[PDB]
């Protein structure tokens, strides 16, 4: 709850909204450049270093056998430990396409300060999704297995029935549950009848046993639900069995961000309350055994450029803090067009 | 001439009443004149269905976006993108040179009554048009780069049979008279994502027309008309950024061969194109799977430089500009190395070949009378 204005280096241009913030053994590493990756980095990967108050962006190389991906400016990552490593899946390519390949991305080897990735794709089988981007996969574990749970979001207009002047519109995805088996790369989709339409750009909070889905924004009505869901699932020896319920205390909130505070205990960030206006309430969720209690913080005030900006983004750093950052406003005419803050949420 | 609605009608009432007769025209004809011409007004058909594209045959500029996604929870984008439709605008300049084209089959010896197919070859283009901010003072606001997309149809062809003869030809290709527009808008060049997002449809459309036969009425008797596209009109900047290869920092410098900078050196003219669209495609496709596990380097030197996707099939070209300036820059280095004397002086110094550089500056200029500069122009 305390704000922070840091400096950035000389490659300002690489950031853009939806970028990535993926961690290891305490160290941030910068995802999702804009544009493609010129000659100085082929990978596109970045040390997130920070030392007073200035951000450096130092390049990380491929391991021998590696595989090279295009970056993603709405992903899908989830932290999947079963060592340490993330799975991506979703995101959109910098000419406009949606890629539906999972990357598995793991750190091979780190030392003299430097690292080595050994990213490496993944295909899916049987009950595939299609194309999309702002989703959310967790990973549940459950009978001491894992298996991965997506909720779609949005994507393009089918091929059949897409035309040229709607040729970049979109839409909400169908309301179905896909559970990924990264053992062999397994889809199988499940159908909920609770579920009444699509939703994206929303908060997937996951214990263990049960994915929690906090807020977003439906496109059909241009409204946000402001109903929060709890998918209780687990995973016989025979057919997994999956369920749902409706549980009051939603947040109408959209694109928000999450990240740990303590224990069992994550925290909100201001998304976007309405279309028009700016949402600044943020809200703290704590776990327990089997229930779920909401609470605020005490209002931490925000600087000027934050209070009189339109829109904004950014993510988590891992270790309890959000960086997040302001577009330069074009009225002074002399800014580097992306300001940029940090939060200690300790 | 530049003429504004108000100033028009001015001069026009002004005239009618010196003169009493009205010579000129009121403004509902003028505008009934210029919508007469716009795109989406006379009727054509298409044999194939044309999928993905709509059969309405009525409309005229249309947001460039196409369906944008400008909500607030989507990626920002502040852009203004106006264009008409591939089709509609190839049905009006075909409605616009019908007279040109008539006339032109006349002279050619051949009747007034004959149908297609009609080959038509249609240059591409596209380029930025730099700074077009209008702010008068408060200080350097916003650069506001604008880029715009055109067409040119290049000629036209038709057979008797089975002999080829070419029923027309412009008369300046590389002009400015001939620059049929398809769509306008302000964003940088080099912003990837957003020229990508705005020119997916014209791609598309042309790709889905590069295989189609479009019926017009425009000579009283149905004409079919084919076309092949060639996109030509692409400058340096532009065709080492949209074909997947590296803007500058690359060792390999030729659109055309595979030849790194070192083996250019030693290999003067044995070459040959050895580059296109589909081989472009599968080399990206290689960097990205990667399936023999090699290291960076060997990798890059394998794939010839190939790092983005390429999405729009181009057919590079150069001008003879660029051959003599280039050519005259070597000849300059040529002379003054000849002039300096190095093959016997295995290491000159920089100053002494700024001396040099001076002697023959000075030698020049008192002989040929020519004034020499480092900024090299045609
Ligand atoms: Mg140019
Ligand atoms: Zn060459």
């Amino acid at each position: 709850m305390s704000l922070q204005m840091v400096t950035v280096g000389h490659n300002i241009a690489l950031i853009q909204p939806g970028f990535s913030l993926m961690n290891f053994d305490g160290q941030v590493f910068f995802f999702g450049q804009k544009g493609w990756p010129k000659r100085s980095c082929p990978t596109g990967v970045f040390h997130f270093d920070i030392k007073q108050n200035h951000l450096k962006l130092k390049p990380a190389i491929f391991s021998k056998d590696s595989c090279y991906l295009p970056p993603l400016r709405y992903p899908a990552t989830c932290s999947y430990k079963g060592k340490h490593q993330y799975i991506i899946h979703g995101g959109k390519t910098p000419n406009n396409e949606l890629s539906d390949k999972i990357y598995i991305m793991s750190v091979a080897c780190k030392n003299n300060k430097k690292v080595t990735f050994r990213c490496t794709e993944k295909d899916l089988v049987g009950d595939v999704p299609e194309p999309r981007y702002g989703h959310s996969i967790d990973v549940v574990y459950s009978r001491g297995k894992s298996m991965g749970v997506l909720f779609g979001g949005r994507s393009y207009m089918p091929s059949t029935q897409r035309t040229t002047e709607k040729w970049n519109s979109v839409a909400d995805c169908l309301p179905h549950v896909f559970l990924i088996d990264f053992e062999f790369g397994c889809a199988t989709s499940y159908i909920l009848p609770e579920l009444q339409d699509g939703l994206s750009f929303h908060v997937s909070i996951a214990r263990n046993d049960t994915v929690y889905i906090l807020g977003g924004h439906s496109l059909a009505s241009n409204i946000r639900p402001a109903n929060l869901y709890r998918i209780r699932v687990d995973l016989p020896l025979g057919t997994p069995a999956v369920n749902c319920t409706v549980l009051p205390g939603g947040i109408s909130v959209s694109s928000a961000i999450l990240t740990q505070t303590n224990n069992d205990e994550f925290v909100i960030v201001g998304g976007y309350q309405l279309e028009n206006q700016k949402r600044m309430v943020c809200s703290l969720v704590s776990l327990g055994d089997n229930t779920i209690e909401i609470s605020e913080m005490e209002t931490p005030d925000w600087t000027s450029d934050i209070k009189h900006s339109k829109i904004w983004f950014g993510s988590n750093m891992g270790n309890g803090t959000i960086f997040l950052g302001i577009p330069g406003d074009n009225k002074q005419a002399m800014s580097e067009a992306f300001y940029f803050y940090t939060l200690r949420c300790s | 001439t530049f003429l504004s609605c108000s100033q028009y009608h001015k001069m026009y009432r002004t005239v009618k009443a010196i003169t009493g007769r009205q010579i000129f025209q009121p403004l509902h004809a003028l505008r009934n004149a210029e919508k007469v011409l716009l795109p989406g007004y006379h009727p054509f058909e298409w044999q194939p269905p044309l999928k993905n594209v709509s059969s309405r045959t009525d409309v005229g500029i249309i947001d460039g976006l196409s369906g944008l996604a400008s909500s607030v929870d989507e990626y920002p984008v502040d852009t203004i993108a106006k264009r008409f439709r591939y089709d509609s605008a190839l049905v009006s300049a075909l409605m616009d040179m019908e007279e040109d084209i008539l006339e032109g089959m006349r002279s050619q010896d051949l009747d007034d009554y004959l149908n297609g197919p009609f080959t038509v070859v249609v240059k591409e283009s596209c380029d930025g048009m730099g700074d077009v901010s209008e702010k008068h003072g408060s200080g350097p606001a916003v650069p506001e780069k604008a880029v715009r997309f055109s067409f040119t149809v290049m000629r036209i062809t038709i057979e008797h049979g089975s002999q080829n003869v070419k029923v027309f030809e412009e008369p300046k290709p590389n002009s400015e008279l001939c620059c049929k527009p398809l769509c306008l808008m302000l964003a940088d060049e080099s912003d990837h994502e957003t020229l990508t997002a705005i020119l997916s449809p014209l791609i598309a459309e042309r790709e889905a027309m590069k295989s189609s036969e479009l019926t017009l009425e425009m000579g009283g008797i149905p004409r079919t008309f084919k076309f092949i596209f060639r996109g030509t009109g692409y400058d340096e900047k532009l065709v080492r950024e949209v074909e997947g290869l590296e803007a500058s920092g690359s060792v390999y410098i030729c659109t055309l061969c595979d030849t790194t900078r070192l083996e250019a050196s030693q290999n003067l003219v044995f070459h040959s194109i050895t580059r296109s669209h589909a081989e472009n495609l599968q080399r990206y496709e290689v960097w990205r799977s990667n399936p023999y596990h090699e290291s960076v380097e060997e990798l890059r030197d394998r794939v010839k430089g190939v790092s983005a996707k390429p999405f729009i099939e181009t057919v590079p070209s150069i001008d003879a500009l660029h051959c003599d300036i280039g050519n005259a820059a070597e000849f300059y280095k040529i002379f003054q190395l000849e002039i300096g004397e190095v093959y016997k002086h295995p290491n000159a110094s920089k100053e002494e070949r700024k001396r040099w550089q001076a002697t023959l500056d000075k030698h020049l200029r008192k002989r040929m009378n020519l004034k020499p500069i480092m900024r090299m122009n045609g």
